[PDB]
């Protein structure tokens, strides 16, 4: 086999700065007959298929921004992105085609940006869920940076069945969002009145508090 | 325009077989090698195999990881590529992509399909419950709860609302997936203008439109 290895595993860069990542092969990929390196680079944006960027080590495919440049030869290859843009958030894969094909393990490129506070929204259980015997309360914490965030649920003022999920970084504004869902039985839901989502994020020493009261529904 | 479209993914039991298809158009199919590549959720791409072009006798090659167990074939009359998978195991759960490959000259995979998700599991198919999430800018949502297998698709107003949407990755809890989706719109536009989430679960052929009512 030919072993393909990429570095770094991951990194974050601010818009406008340069990105360098590398790809090593266990064997030279330089074909002696054609005098080309059989090494290609693919970009996979979140939720998308991979897209060809560079092939033969340094040939930039038509339609690919000028800021992407492939270089290297033999066993060592480099993808350089100058003036990185928010939309360049992706996992980048190199792939040899010298002997069958083999992909590297990828480099995950994240985008660094200015800290941003979450916009927090809370939602009570729908009547169509309650009819069924369950009660989910949902809290969205949207468009914040950096990714680290704390969420606490309080029920009648006391801290408490939680599903947390983070989006991939946003391709436009480089923020993260998170959804937190508390699920109770209808029977337990109806024993209490106040339901509160509290978000603590580095952007404030004050937690952002969103609440509803069951009597107000 | 070159088009590659995979089909055939879904839920299958351990030890079972499944055959994927990849319909193509927009290029001279027989001129090209075609590859299959897979990606387990959150992991790296893995090349699986290829079938050569007409000039090379349409012969096949395979990664050691699947040689002897997966078979690639092609219909040169209709420009369709196939992957037959046998004795499936949990490790085979992944998104499967077809990619256009070598033409005798260029070294590149020029084009890739959207991928088809295969889930190898003993669990039964369970359709989602879909619940509306109602309360300058206003944020609304849909909770898509308790389904299996992945995937689901969520759009808002049949795809006309796309900016200001966050669809959260599904999370598995006690053998069922749940996800949610939020949409943020101007407060002057709701409930004056309608907001509806459109949810599909192909495994159970579920189609739901949920109006967000004040
Ligand atoms: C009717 C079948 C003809 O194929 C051969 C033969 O053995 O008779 C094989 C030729 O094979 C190559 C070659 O230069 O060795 C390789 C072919 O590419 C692939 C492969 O199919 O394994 C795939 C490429 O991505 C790359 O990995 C290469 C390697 O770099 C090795 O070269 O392998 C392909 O490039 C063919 C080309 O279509 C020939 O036109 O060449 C070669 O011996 C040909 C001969 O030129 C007559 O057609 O016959
Ligand atoms: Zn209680
Ligand atoms: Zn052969």
């Amino acid at each position: 086999d030919i072993v393909m290895s990429q570095s770094p595993s991951s990194l974050a860069v601010s818009a406008g700065e340069k990105v360098t990542m590398s790809c090593k092969s266990s064997q030279s990929l330089l074909n002696s007959r054609t005098r080309k390196n059989y090494l290609a680079w693919y970009q996979q944006k979140p939720g998308q298929s991979p897209k060809l960027l560079i092939y033969w080590a340094s040939t930039r495919e038509s339609g690919v921004p000028d800021r992407f440049t492939g270089s290297g030869s033999g066993t060592d290859f480099t993808l350089t992105i100058t003036s990185v843009q928010a939309e360049d958030l992706a996992v980048y894969y190199c792939k040899q085609s010298y002997n069958l094909r083999t992909f590297g393990g990828g480099t995950k490129l994240e985008i660094k940006r200015a800290d941003a506070a979450p916009t927090v929204s809370i939602f009570p259980p729908s009547s169509e869920q309650l009819t069924s015997g369950g009660a989910s309360v949902v809290c969205f914490l949207n468009n914040f940076y950096p990714k680290d965030i704390n969420v606490k649920w309080k029920i009648d003022g006391s801290e408490r069945g939680v599903l947390n999920s983070w989006t991939d970084q946003d391709s436009k504004d480089s923020t993260y969002s998170m959804s937190s869902t508390l699920t109770l039985t209808k029977d337990e839901y109806e024993r209490h009145n106040s339901y509160t989502c509290e978000a603590t994020h580095k952007t404030s020493t004050s937690p952002i508090v969103k609440s509803f009261n069951r009597n107000e529904c | 325009e070159v088009k590659l479209v995979e089909s055939g993914g879904g839920l299958v039991q351990s030890g079972g077989s499944l055959r994927l298809s990849c319909a193509t158009s927009g290029f001279t199919f027989t001129d090209y090698y075609m590859s299959w590549v897979r990606q387990p959720p959150g992991k790296a791409l893995e090349w699986l195999g290829f079938i050569r072009n007409k000039a090379n006798g349409y012969t096949t090659e395979y990664s050691p990881s699947v040689k002897g167990r997966f078979t690639i074939s092609r219909d040169n009359s209709q420009s369709i590529l196939y992957l037959q998978m046998n004795t499936l195991r949990a490790e085979d759960s992944a998104t499967y992509y077809c990619a256009r490959d070598h033409d005798g000259y260029y070294e590149r995979f020029s084009y890739w399909g959207q991928g088809t998700l295969v889930t190898v599991s003993a669990a039964k198919t369970t359709p989602p419950s879909v619940y509306p999430l109602a309360p300058s800018m206003v944020t609304l949502g849909c909770l898509v709860k308790g389904y299996f297998p992945e995937p689901v698709t969520v759009t808002w107003n049949s795809g006309s609302l796309s900016s200001g949407v966050h669809t959260f990755p599904a999370v598995l809890q006690s053998d069922l997936y749940t996800l949610s989706s939020s949409v943020t719109v101007p407060s002057s536009t709701w409930p004056s203008e309608t907001v509806t989430c459109n949810v599909a679960h192909p495994a159970s052929s579920t189609k739901v439109d949920k109006k967000i009512v004040p």
